[PDB]
């Protein structure tokens, strides 16, 4: 996925999960790629641990500098 | 010719609407965006800052340097594409 | 390719603004300085301390990379 | 890239006709046709802005030299 | 230059003792070089206080951006 | 649209004055432009800007002599 | 340009299909591909008309409800939930 | 004219002299407040002055809203649940309306964070116990009808009601 | 050249340490020089947290504090 | 007139200097170094913290970013 | 010609429309239509190969015969012509218009600013130097 | 079954009847479903209904054809579901035969089926 | 005005300036300056460092301070 162009295209139409520098976790689709690792994250939800909390979010573009870990799962989307 | 800057093209599309961003100091900003640079330096017109406890403040202008910051969130309108 | 030029800093210069420093220190100052390194030069500035009183800052030099946070008091027209 | 220069259309081609010719390759959100005030007619050229540069590439590669009203219309990158 | 120490230390097959900014110490033999002092560590023993804990690592690779401080022990025995 | 105001009541706080006049002027019309100060020489004076000449006269006649913080304000 | 004086009836393929001996050879390569994709995957109305090029093709026209067949279905549905909400 | 979702886009959305974020819906022939939810509480100030609003009700739940201006409207009823909709409302000016009863202030009194109000021009000023009732019901309020509350009036007010 | 080791390092199983005292174990499957790290058949162990298993993982290599390498890997041939 | 750091260092080169790290640790060492990153190298170094000696050290490798002092 | 003759003859005229843009700031010293450095040093880097002509500046009827630079910048240059007019020009790959100065009975030969820069003195074959204010566009010495 | 309505498409399906001539009403109908991963037979129907009204809309044809290819991707190219995809391209081309993207995609789809004898003929038509 | 020329004005008059350090650091420096370059490297002389843990001062003679480590520079004032 990261940087390499061909990996980006293969991973599309999958559900993708992100873990960041502040320990919060995000899950979002992407159909954009910058080889310097900038992607557009859509239809995202975040989970917070105090306890536990969930929040509804707006659409996001992500900078690779903050991402600590990323994993891919889930059923294919539409289109 | 030019062939570079796909997020910047999206960043240009993100201009004129409202953006959310976080800083290395840990607080969150919400602001309307119309400035972009190749070195990722950016400036926001109209801005609100809110802390993760209960403090919030309003800022009329904020300038952001692209090399000592956490990343910004772009408007939903980009889903037009 | 093409790239881009520096912003129109002249539109905002010579106004009075507050500057913020790491560790929640506050400075209030008038600004008139610019360079390609984007350093800053401040004059007639005052500091507001978190654990004491106040001190006056006389003609200040700032390395551009460290601090750039502004809240302005004069609305742009 | 997202801004196209459009050229070579016949005097019959109005802005909606270009709208009908360019949304074939992506979302078009505006077209403009500068009109020559001395003749009271257009100069045979118009601009198209796309929401995506990829769409503009599928609109240059597949509209440039395409036939409209039997004339080869030219679509190109605004310099 | 500073590489003089690296070259002479490496050329004499020495080990390096490393101490970290907070919790951990490392001991290693070296085979990597660049202007950024990236290192590959061999015959590694990891010890840190979370009670005393001990773990042995045969081979390790250390990047030069997460940089840590080096201590020399010449009376220690060679391999 | 510029007027000079003098001899205002000294007890109104800066934001309170800004807030008090803002509620006063917004009821009269869609006018929101004011600058007020509270330092020793600056006290008792403020600068206000009107959107239109017609709204200014109605507001001026109403504010002329209106009791505010126990004192009748005057406008020139 | 200068290609336009060279485009002709041969370019559009009007003069290249009287032979037809290609089809048996194409069939041979075609079936090996079918088995090849099967092996790679193993581990993982109508109408008939003379088509564009003169050869028969089949068109699978969709049959689907028009708006008049479905604006009435939602109508009956919404009246039931409105009366249910009025009583309950 | 109607307060539909399209009206919110066409009308000005602007930042006021106190750096708060305001949307303009003044005088838009609004008879009943509705469809405000499309804003999704993104505005600090809502200005509905000069409209034809007949009742103060149907507000969505807003928490960012600091100041609301409703001068000169036609409000003749206030919903009791207004405190649940606008709990964080700090300024509410209802000047020149026709609010007639202390009971109308009770929904407004449930808004426990309301601090500044104006009721000049309302008939309620003539009503008996108009001044003393507010002092008892609203101890957190700092300014009323462009007037302050004396410390002695609370002692006098407490003496009257006790 | 050092660039060869990052590109050649693949298919083996490694243990990874992250700045937050966090431990990861994953096998590598990638062919590129830019140090982009992609893992398969992964187990995850965050500091002061229970172990969890992951089917695939990708990590920004610059964030990684240090990577622990398997016993038979003769690192010398990959570095040249 | 003022002097650039490199000729300034030349007068200082080989002499005795005080060092401190951004993390709050202090060191004393002999220095010979010139490089584009402006790194430092110390040999046979004696260690002081809060002015009190802890240990005598050997050869040490330290990145330029964390070190910020040189003077005597 | 003398002051009484030259004033009735309209020897200087104003034609600029963009005298202000977003602020009432000066337009000669700062390059207000640019984001580049407002004041510049003498040497940024080691020299490089030249490139291309921007435009011919077509419109005027006669030849050009001296060039001078503005203090601390290269965005704006001043030109002297045998047509007895003095004009300013923008050079950073731009083609916008600037205001015209004129007042000489014979061709201009040389120009020097005063060190403050708001005035310039011009030498002409008519044996006079006239004093212009660049912002005002008028003569009075 | 071919019949059925739900509380969450009552609004969108009604909106299309009062607004019979705006593509965006079908987009508002489609788009929320798109988020909501839900049966393809419903999605094919909503697309074919939209493509019955606005038969020259490239966007809906392109997105529909790519969506058919997207969901059928799990079936082996020998399957009749890939034949049905090709029959959808033929119906698309009855309107959009002057857009190379439709022809280019159609050719790539024939290549993914591995056929040759009339993959060539699709190219000859294009 | 710009920092390099202003540093020339400080050093020519030998003004005493205060410098602070960035990231996770807690130290204050009070000193006179005699050094210049376009890279804003600083030669610090006749300096005194304040220890914020104790509000004590130590006197320091001639040190070099790298410009990238430097935050703000301004003419020092008393703190107690």
């Amino acid at each position: 996925t990261i940087s390499k162009n061909n990996k980006m295209m293969a991973h599309l139409n999958y559900r993708m999960k992100i873990i960041l520098q502040d320990g919060r976790t995000f899950i979002g689709f992407f159909k954009a790629f910058d080889k310097h690792m900038n992607i557009l994250l859509a239809e995202c939800e975040e989970h917070r641990q105090i306890g536990e909390e969930k929040r509804i979010l707006g659409l996001v573009l992500v900078r690779g500098e903050h991402i600590v870990s990323m994993t891919v799962d889930g059923p294919p989307p539409r289109d | 010719m030019t062939s570079v800057g796909v997020p910047i093209k999206i960043l240009h599309e993100a201009e004129g609407h409202m953006v959310t961003l976080e800083t290395v100091t840990g607080e969150v900003y919400r602001g309307k965006l119309s400035e972009a640079e190749d070195n990722m330096n950016c400036q926001l017109a109209e801005t609100v800052v809110t802390f993760r406890d209960g403090r919030s403040h309003q800022l009329d202008n904020v300038f952001i340097r692209g090399n000592k910051i956490r990343f910004m969130i772009l408007p939903d309108m980009l889903k037009n594409a | 390719m093409s790239k881009t030029h520096p912003p129109e800093l002249k539109k905002y210069m010579d106004k009075e603004m507050d500057l913020k420093l790491n560790g929640n220190r506050r400075v209030s100052g008038i600004l008139r300085g610019f360079d390609p390194f984007m350093n800053m030069v401040i004059d007639e500035a005052v500091e507001y301390q978190k654990d004491g009183g106040s001190v006056n800052l006389g003609m200040t030099v700032i390395r551009g990379n460290s601090v750039v946070i502004m809240e302005p008091k004069e609305r742009i027209s | 890239k997202r801004t196209l220069y459009v050229g070579g259309f016949t005097e019959d081609v109005t802005e909606k006709v270009l709208m009908a010719a360019f949304i074939p390759f992506g979302d078009v959100v505006a077209i403009s046709i500068p009109m020559d005030y001395e003749s009271g007619k257009h100069r045979g050229f118009g601009f198209v802005e796309f929401d995506m540069a990829e769409d503009a590439a599928m609109a240059i590669d597949n509209m440039n030299e395409s036939e409209l009203f039997g004339k080869t219309i030219r679509v190109n990158f605004a310099r | 230059g500073p590489l003089s120490i690296l070259t002479n230390s490496v050329k004499n097959n020495h080990q390096v003792l490393i101490n970290c900014r907070n919790n951990k110490k490392l001991l290693g033999r070296v085979k990597a070089f660049d202007r950024h002092c990236n290192m590959v560590l061999e015959n590694v023993k990891e010890m840190w206080t979370e009670v005393a804990k001990d773990r042995f690592i045969s081979k390790m690779f250390l990047r030069g951006d997460s940089v840590i401080l080096v201590v020399k022990n010449p009376l220690a025995q060679a391999e | 649209h510029t007027i000079y105001v003098n001899n205002l009541n000294e007890k109104v706080k800066k934001d309170e004055l800004k807030r008090s006049l803002h509620m006063v002027f917004t009821q009269f019309g869609e006018i929101i432009q004011l600058m007020s100060f509270r330092k020793e020489k600056m006290r008792g004076q403020a600068h206000i800007v009107f959107k239109e000449v017609s709204s200014a006269s109605n507001a001026l006649r109403a504010l002329q002599g209106f009791p505010f913080y126990g004192k009748p304000m005057r406008i020139q | 340009a200068d290609l336009l004086r060279n485009i002709d009836a041969h370019y559009f393929g009007y003069l290249d299909d009287e032979d037809g001996r290609l089809i048996p050879l194409e069939k041979l390569i075609e079936e090996k591909n079918i088995e090849r994709i099967n092996k790679e995957f193993a581990e993982k109305q109508e109408s008939t008309v003379i088509g564009e090029d003169g050869r028969p093709m089949t068109i699978r026209h969709v049959l689907l409800p028009t708006q008049q067949d479905i604006e009435e279905m939602l109508l009956e549905q919404k009246k039931q939930e409105l009366m249910a909400k009025y009583l309950d | 004219v109607r307060l539909t979702t399209e009206l919110f886009a066409e009308r000005p959305q602007f930042v006021n002299s106190v750096n708060m974020r305001e949307i303009n819906l003044r005088g838009q022939k609004i008879p009943v407040i509705e469809n405000m939810g499309v804003t999704r509480d993104q505005f600090d100030v809502i200005d509905l002055t000069d409209n034809d609003i007949r009742k103060l009700d149907n507000f969505p739940t807003f928490s960012r809203l600091n100041t609301l201006y409703l001068h000169n409207n036609r409000i003749n009823y206030i919903a009791p649940d207004i405190a649940t909709k606008l709990p964080n409302l700090k300024t509410l000016a209802l000047t020149n309306n026709n609010i007639c009863e202390l009971g109308d202030i009770e929904p407004l009194a449930e808004c426990k964070k309301l601090e500044y109000v104006t009721f000049i021009g309302n008939p309620i000023t003539h009503k008996d116990n108009y001044r003393m009732y507010m002092i008892y019901k609203l101890p957190t309020v700092r300014v009323i009808d462009f007037n302050r509350v004396r410390l002695t009036e609370r002692e006098a007010a407490k003496k009257m009601f006790k | 050249k050092l660039v060869r080791f990052l590109m050649k390092l693949s298919h083996e199983t490694v243990n990874i340490e992250l700045k937050n005292g966090t431990q990861v174990s994953g096998t590598i499957m990638g062919v590129d020089v830019a140090m982009n790290t992609h893992l398969r058949a992964v187990s995850m162990t965050v500091k002061n947290k229970e172990p969890v298993k992951l089917d695939t993982l990708s990590i920004r290599g610059n964030n990684i504090r240090y990577i622990i390498l398997p016993d038979p890997l003769a690192l010398d041939t990959l570095l040249i | 007139q003022p002097v650039n750091p490199k000729p300034f260092l030349n007068s200082l080169t080989g002499k005795f200097v005080v060092c401190k790290l951004k993390w709050g640790m202090e060191y004393k060492g002999v220095l010979v170094a010139v490089d584009s990153y402006m790194n430092l190298q110390l040999a046979h170094a004696e260690e002081y913290i809060d002015g009190n000696s802890q240990g005598n050290l050997g050869e040490i490798l330290i990145r330029c970013n964390n070190v910020l002092y040189v003077g005597g | 010609k003398e002051d009484s003759e030259q004033m009735a003859e309209e020897s200087s005229t104003l034609h600029l429309k963009e005298a202000e843009d977003y602020q009432g700031r000066s337009f000669l010293v700062p390059p207000s239509f640019t984001g580049v450095n407002l004041r510049e040093d003498y040497v940024p880097e080691r020299c490089f190969v030249p490139k291309k002509l921007v435009h011919t500046y077509r419109g005027h009827n006669k030849g050009v015969n001296f060039l001078q630079w503005f203090p601390k910048s290269a965005h704006l240059f001043l030109s002297c012509s045998m047509d007895t007019k003095i004009k300013l020009w923008e050079v950073y790959d731009r083609q916008r218009v600037v205001r015209t100065y004129a007042g000489h009975k014979l061709p201009v030969r040389e120009v020097a600013f005063n060190n403050e820069g708001t005035e310039f003195l011009s030498a002409s074959f008519d044996r006079y130097v006239k004093l212009w204010d660049t912002e005002t566009g008028q003569v009075k010495q | 079954t071919m019949k059925g309505i739900s509380s969450e498409d009552v609004p969108f399906e009604e909106d299309i009847i009062r607004n019979p001539t705006s593509v965006n009403c079908w987009q508002r109908y489609i788009d929320h479903k798109l988020q909501n991963k839900s049966p393809a037979k419903q999605m094919f129907l909503i697309y074919e209904r939209a493509l019955a009204v606005f038969e020259r809309s490239y966007k809906l044809w392109y997105h529909y054809l790519k969506y058919r290819e997207s969901t059928i991707v799990n079936k082996c190219p020998t399957d009749n579901s890939w034949r049905a995809l090709c029959d959808t391209y033929e119906r698309c081309l009855m309107r959009l035969h002057k857009m190379p993207r439709i022809w280019i995609c159609y050719c790539e789809v024939m290549i993914k089926r591995g056929l040759i004898t009339e993959t060539r003929r699709v190219f000859d038509r294009a | 005005v710009q920092p390099v020329n202003l540093i020339f004005r400080y050093l020519q008059n030998r003004t005493r300036v205060q410098i602070w350090l960035y990231e996770d650091v807690t130290h204050r420096l009070e000193g006179y300056i005699i050094g210049f370059d376009e890279f804003m490297n600083v030669v610090f002389d006749e300096a005194e460092e304040v220890n914020m843990k104790t509000k004590g001062r130590n006197k320091i003679g001639r040190i070099l301070l790298k410009g990238d480590n430097i935050t703000l520079i301004h003419a020092a004032q008393q703190e107690a």
